[PDB]
């Protein structure tokens, strides 16, 4: 879970 | 006319803290959203899509409190769970200031051109002056909890501050000859006030939003005192935003629905309901064309909606 990602 | 039903963006903001008191997000004039995910701060340009881990907190049980980004975007002010408001300049990434004067956690910012104003768990607002030493130049105390919402007005003419104290307080923009003490006190709304925000055409007009045992939006004229409108959303109302183009608010609310509200300006009708957030709403923050709504949730997501614009 890459934080700020879409 | 027109409302997107779905957002233009789903961002993932894993480990936010889902706590009512806390303003996590804004967006800057140079378009980039800084976000509070638990100890660690990150900026995300809208433009580009580049994402930046700005810093993070170096002490165990250190989070985030409060986001707020100058006037001009070069400087973002921190608020910390150690009562620390951290000034970082982000074209440079690195801590400017970290200026201690409160007791108790910092929940809210708001600036005024150089002075920056920031709220406590304590019930005090500081004003600092950035620029200088001895930053601590005011103290402004009419809350006896935690100030949740603290909003300066677009002409600086006026401060207006929300507590878990169910208060709202208008403070004026210097003490001049007397102490600081508040141009108006409205003590009507029955739960705690986040939600603060000025009409960015009118230099008197106010609204404010209460929590779950109030549930209303009332628009106040700071100047008369009086309150022109009290609306029920049916919820707490997290935030509220004024489109500074259509003559609109929007809200964030909680329970049941997790949606955000249009209304129109001045009759207060509700124009469209925006759902798909599947816990409750935290925070609202727009873009600076006044195009886009980002709103934080309680369900670690940030929806972008282009809820004032066709293009």
């Amino acid at each position: 879970r890459a934080p700020x990602s879409d | 006319r027109y409302i997107p039903s779905l957002p233009d963006r789903i961002l993932d903001a894993p480990e936010i803290r889902n706590d009512y008191y806390l303003n996590l997000v804004d967006w800057s004039s140079g378009n980039v959203l800084a976000v509070a995910l638990d100890n660690s701060v990150y900026l995300w340009s809208a433009s580009s899509g580049d994402i930046l881990q700005l810093l993070q907190m170096e002490q165990p049980g250190e989070y985030i409190s409060s986001v707020a980004w100058i006037k001009e975007g070069n400087y973002l002010a921190v608020g910390t769970s150690s009562a620390e408001v951290q000034l970082w300049d982000v074209q440079q990434q690195k801590r400017l200031r970290n200026m201690t004067s409160h007791s108790a956690r910092v929940g809210s910012l708001s600036w005024n051109s150089y002075i920056l104003s920031s709220g406590s768990r304590s019930g005090h607002i500081h004003h600092h002056d950035v620029r200088v030493a001895e930053h601590h130049v005011a103290t402004l105390s009419g809350h006896s909890q935690e100030v949740c919402g603290l909003r300066w007005a677009p002409d600086g003419r006026h401060l207006a501050s929300g507590g878990n104290d169910n208060l709202v307080n208008v403070w004026p923009s210097a003490p001049g000859e007397g102490g600081w003490v508040p141009l108006q006190t409205f003590t009507q709304h029955q739960g705690a006030v986040k939600a603060v925000a000025w009409c960015p055409w009118q230099s008197n007009v106010l609204a404010t939003g209460g929590g779950t045992s109030d549930r209303h939006i009332r628009i106040w004229n700071v100047c008369s005192g009086a309150c022109l409108s009290a609306v029920d959303a049916h919820s707490q109302v997290c935030s509220i935003l004024w489109s500074p183009h259509y003559k609109e608010l929007i809200s964030g609310h909680g329970f049941a629905q997790n949606q955000l509200v249009i209304w129109k300006y001045p009759t207060m009708a509700k124009v469209a309901e925006l759902k798909g957030h599947t816990s409750r709403v935290l925070s609202l923050t727009m873009s600076p064309d006044g195009a886009t709504v980002a709103s934080a949730a309680a369900d670690e997501t940030l929806r972008l909606w282009r809820c004032f614009e066709l293009d």
